[PDB]
């Protein structure tokens, strides 16, 4: 009956925002002036950073500054219109070439967004019927596309191999269950090559000459494991010294250790090709800013001429990571190699919300003595494997060792006291 | 002199609609052919009735 | 007061849109001109069955499941790769009024291209996302980012919630907040990135959202991302939205029938094909009447409606106080990369909590907050305000202007973006090499971004643009609207 | 995009003169009498209707639902599966006007009636509502 309609309209929906605070997680965004240099200054308190991601240091090199000057002058600021459209610069070109070139690859692609180069570069390959195999820990940024992606996602354990041979089994199960299904399932291996959130390195060629094992395919997300890894830099690949044509995918971002902004997927020219038709964030948004892209060209000429300053960031993680351990309350679980540090505690409390409250402690004491840390934070209710809280340290090679073992002693002193 | 000139455009005018533009002319003179043997025996049977 | 015909839509100006219908006799030569180009591909894909050479899957130590769909690449290498000469071409100036051009070419049939060496220069753009005029490299507007690149750099290594939070950060989202009128605001990396991570942080498992058909990639992307029960509406049809705003209250789930949860809208301000505004009113009026929120999308309509304009809640002359949560980006009026989120305080501080974007992604290059900041600068009070009094009159001038040559226009008469309407798919491909023979580049939209009778072409108006350089324009379209004989309208 | 590609405008219209034209062409072939025409141009065109219906599946282009409709041939996935639509039922009844204007010729013949008729039969199986996503030991 038309009226009973009406009844039925006297009805209040939710209010839209939650009742924010749990008990009062405000998380005091922290105001930094200026640069955040090795040199920088947070809330009026100078200090030295330990969170801010230019291994290389390239952020305070005016010969970068001094190259994207020129493109500031003769280009513009922005592009208007996205990369089809009149958007197409020759510095998108010219970048795209160069790394090519420095990963001794066929193809480049580049997308105007760190976060959105992988979210968008796997759903445009597994499409609703493909199987997608996740070490649990890799970053958010992963975990979108594989959400968007309407696959079935199969976890298996972190950095752990055989239980991932566990898996691949029972779908040689399911291949001898329905051979003709089974001629268009195109599974898939998501890795990344350096967690963000454990800083762990995985082994490849145990994963590799697994793959034609069970004929898979390697999807690597070296974000972190790009920059300083190999001998030039070039990631596990020259790391570990097996060939990059064994990987289907490279993905990567110009802002850890390029002081940029956006991301990249390099690989063999079959598949790099095919995002510029549908990579549903290549061809729908802006095209990278010119300036941005000829700053990161001199970076890779910076990171070409001097391949020296990757060995000495490794070494330098070899003494941080060393004359750290033996410190009570917290443990170091990141390797020797990760220039990303996690420094969580152990015997840990109850409610987290708590220990991180603690730990909060510990960094508002540390940045009162001029070294300025991170917490690491996470979101809790989405992630769907949580890491324990850590705090990240960050290490550059623009140190300068005494002032660094500086940290190392002031963080072994405080946290005992708040411990 | 010109009538040949205008009647090229009409040509031009028939690569546009039904797409005979960008299709290759590798390809377009096999549509040619099933253009004109079509209506090439459309005539020679027309002529019967 | 101009209509509040049935809806409680406020109107104070006349409206005009136009949506003039295909003719019969166009509609069925372009079925024809694609049936005779899907006929080709069945025979040029059987022809590959012995071996426009292809990108050759590794088989070296390989060829296990394949990796594409043979079929679902059909369009992309039968119509696509046939014609994609143009909306591909690189330019290598800055992108004001006169662009140029690099020559490319393919002898391989646009399988492999190649640059000559040639620059094909002063050539009158019409398909970039310059209204304002702010893409130049001249006048202190863009002098003030040199002094800011050589002081801080070109990118924070870190993120919002993290290190990285530079004043300018916190300067411009003050900014903003005064200029759109609202609370407060908060600024975001892309302004495609913007709606895939902040969307989901709103609406949940039972909530429903009531989209448009044709928003963006990434207003339906954030739709996805958020598990959430999407329900598509007619384009600017209060009857069919109401209709199903009514259903959805009287009903719930499908499976169950709990209420919902909480619904909200997902609009655009000007749809960027078939450029047109939203009947904003008769929605405003709609989402009081059955409690629905709404989200507004202030992409292309900011820097483009209202006077000193200020999007379309100025245009229409409403509140900004009544739209839930407003979002816009600084590429498409404002030479800039990046898009804000606009809205209540306690809105900005549940998205500067739960942000998937603050707490991840890295944030704004510090340059070009600054090219964002004496943008708004500008408007607010150097080329400021007058220009979009100029550019308003561009529109008026150009949209009558085509539409007594007899063409074919669709959207609103007062929106920049000027849709022209193409048919056939062959008068796409000629149109593009066409127009850059008389030294103008257009913007051609192709058919699966469109419908099949839609096919149509786009040019973005400008306030650069003057009067000498518009009617040079309309000079040459008069030869090329005529050689193709594109004058479908009646009219 | 595959789901209003027949909910267009003047599609049906253009539909028809495809077979108008097909006919036409039939019609002038020497060697062929005016009977066999018309049983000529009902096979081919419950041919093509089966092949370009309920055989070739997905898209030709590529789809933003993650190819959902990758296992669905294109009679499955008009108007996002609701059956009884405007345009499923105007594709129902043109074959059955095909086959009685070819029963009207050839003269009701008994192999015109064997040739003519399986072709329309295998056309409107699968054009059952409960058969919507039953496949016979294949595709
Ligand atoms: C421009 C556009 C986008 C993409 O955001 P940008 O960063 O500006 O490229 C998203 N949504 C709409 C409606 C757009 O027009």
């Amino acid at each position: 009956v038309k009226e009973k309609e009406e009844l039925i309209e006297e009805w209040q929906p939710e209010p839209l925002v939650p009742p924010v605070p749990k008990d009062h997680p405000a998380l005091n965004y922290n105001i930094v002036s200026g640069p955040p240099s090795h040199k920088t200054v947070v809330n009026g308190k100078e200090c030295i950073n330990f969170a801010s991601f230019n291994f290389l240091g390239l952020l305070d090199n005016p010969r970068v500054k001094a190259a994207a000057l020129a493109s500031l002058k003769k280009y513009g600021v922005g592009t208007c219109g996205p990369r089809g459209f009149y958007g197409t610069f020759d510095v998108h070109l010219d970048l795209e070439d160069r790394l090519a070139k420095f990963m001794k690859t066929e193809e480049a692609i580049i997308y105007s967004y760190g976060f959105a180069t992988i979210a968008s570069a796997i759903p445009a390959y597994s499409k609703r019927g493909d199987i997608v195999f996740v070490d649990r820990a890799a970053c958010f940024a992963i975990q979108k596309g594989l959400q968007a992606s309407r696959s079935d996602i199969k976890l298996f354990k972190h950095n752990d191999m055989a239980d991932l041979e566990r898996l691949l089994k029972e779908q040689e199960i399911e291949d001898q269950k329905n051979p003709r299904k089974a001629r268009v399932t195109r599974r898939f291996i998501v890795v990344e090559g350096l967690y963000m959130n454990t800083g762990t390195i995985c082994p490849l060629p145990e994963l590799v000459k697994l793959k034609y094992k069970y004929k898979a395919r390697i999807f690597l997300e070296e974000s972190l494991s790009f920059g300083v890894l190999g001998e030039h830099g070039r990631g596990v690949t020259e790391h570990y010294g097996i060939n990059i044509d064994d990987i289907d995918l490279i993905s990567a971002n110009m802002e850890n250790a390029l002081a940029s902004i956006g991301g990249f997927c390099c690989g063999r020219s079959f598949v790099i090709d095919h995002q510029r038709l549908s990579g549903q964030g290549y061809c729908f948004s802006a095209s990278l800013p010119p300036l941005l892209a000829a700053a990161a060209i001199e970076a890779l000429n910076i990171m070409e001429e001097n391949p020296g300053i990757f060995a000495v960031l490794k070494e330098k993680c070899g003494q941080i990571h060393k004359a750290l351990q033996g410190i009570s309350g917290l443990k170091v679980v990141g390797e020797s190699l990760s220039p990303a540090f996690h420094l969580q505690l152990e015997e840990s409390t109850g409610s987290r919300e708590q220990d991180v409250r603690l730990l909060q402690e510990i960094v508002d004491q540390c940045m009162n003595r001029s070294i300025a840390l991170t917490q690491a934070r996470y979101l809790e209710k989405e992630e769907k494997c949580l890491p324990p809280p850590s705090i990240r340290v960050v290490v550059t090679v623009e140190q300068t060792e005494e002032e660094l073992e500086r940290a190392a002693s002031t963080i072994k002193e405080v946290a005992q006291a708040v411990l | 002199a010109r009538a040949w000139k205008q009647m090229s455009w009409f040509y031009y005018q028939y690569l546009l609609v039904t797409a005979l533009y960008m299709l290759e002319p590798w390809e377009r003179t096999v549509f040619n052919s099933m253009l004109v043997s079509i209506v090439g025996m459309a005539l020679y049977t027309g002529y019967v009735f | 007061i101009h209509h509040v015909t049935q809806n409680g839509g406020l109107y104070k100006r006349p409206f005009n849109e136009a949506f003039e219908e295909t003719p019969m006799l166009v509609a069925v030569l372009t079925y024809v001109g694609y049936g005779v180009l899907t006929l080709f591909g069945y025979l040029r894909d059987f022809l590959r069955y012995w071996r426009c050479h292809h990108a050759t899957e590794r088989e070296e130590q390989k060829d296990f499941v394949s990796l594409y769909q043979d079929f679902e690449n059909f369009y992309t290498r039968n119509l696509y790769m046939r014609i994609r000469d143009n909306w591909n071409r690189p330019i290598c100036s800055v992108p004001g009024a006169r662009v140029d051009i690099m020559e490319r070419q393919s002898h391989d049939y646009n399988w492999s291209f190649k640059y000559t060496g040639n620059i094909i220069k002063g050539v009158i753009n019409m398909g970039s996302y310059n209204y304002l005029g702010f893409a130049r490299n001249t006048g202190s507007c863009q002098e003030a980012a040199a002094k800011v690149l050589e002081e801080y750099g070109a990118g924070v290594c870190s993120t919002r919630q993290e290190i990285g939070n530079l004043d300018k950060h916190e300067e411009l989202e003050e900014l903003v907040a005064r200029f759109l009128g609202v609370e407060a605001a908060m600024a975001y990396g892309m302004g495609f990135a913007t709606n895939s991570m902040n969307i989901p942080a709103l609406v949940g498992k039972g909530c429903l959202i009531l989209s448009d058909e044709l928003n963006h990639a990434s207003l339906v992307l954030g739709a996805r991302l958020s598990g959430a029960t999407i329900r598509i509406f007619k384009h600017n049809n209060m009857q069919s939205l109401e209709k199903l705003l009514k259903d959805a209250i009287v009903y719930g789930q499908p499976r169950t029938r709990r209420p919902w949860k909480k619904i909200l809208i997902l609009v655009e301000g000007i749809y960027s094909m078939e450029g047109s505004i939203v009947r904003l009113p008769e929605v405003i009026a709609l989402k009081k009447k059955y409690k629905a929120y709404l989200y507004l999308d202030e992409a292309h309509s900011i820097g483009a409606l209202g006077p000193t304009g200020r999007g379309v809640v100025e245009y229409f002359g409403l509140d900004p106080e009544d739209v839930d949560v407003m979002m816009g980006t600084f590429t498409k009026s404002f030479g800039a990369s990046g898009g804000y989120i606009g809205g209540k305080k306690e809105l900005i501080d549940y998205l500067r909590t739960h942000s998937h974007s603050a707490v991840y992604a890295t944030s704004l290059s510090p340059p070009v907050v600054e090219q964002i900041i004496t943008s708004m600068k500008c408007i607010m009070g150097s080329l400021g305000k007058e220009c979009v009094q100029q550019l308003a009159e561009n529109t008026r001038y150009f949209r009558r202007r085509l539409k007594e040559m007899g063409f074919i226009i669709y959207g609103n008469e007062d929106s920049p973006v000027v849709p022209l309407m193409l048919y056939m798919p062959a008068k796409i491909g000629a149109f593009g090499r066409e127009m850059l023979k008389r030294n103008i580049g257009v913007v051609v939209v192709g058919f699966p971004a469109t419908p099949i009778i839609e096919s149509r072409a786009r040019f973005c108006l400008s306030a650069a643009h003057t009067k000498e350089i518009l009617d040079t324009a309309l000079k040459e379209i008069d030869e090329v609207g005529d050689l193709l004989q594109l004058k479908y309208s009646r009219h | 995009p595959n789901t209003r590609v027949m909910n267009s405008r003047g599609i049906w219209l253009s539909y028809v003169l495809a077979i108008g034209l097909l006919h036409i062409v039939l019609l002038s072939i020497p060697f062929v009498s005016v009977p066999v025409v018309w049983t000529l141009t009902n096979l081919i065109h419950n041919m093509g209707m089966y092949i370009f219906l309920h055989t070739v599946k997905g898209t030709p282009f590529e789809t933003p639902d993650q190819g959902k409709a990758r296992l669905l041939t294109h009679w499955e996935q008009m108007d996002y599966g609701v059956q009884f639509t405007a345009s499923r039922k105007f594709l129902t009844i043109t074959p059955i006007v095909l086959y009685f204007l070819t029963s009207f010729y050839t003269k009701y013949d008994q192999i015109h009636f064997v040739l003519n008729t399986v072709s329309l039969m295998s056309v409107l199986i699968p054009k059952l509502p409960q058969l919507h996503g039953v496949r016979i030991f294949g595709i």
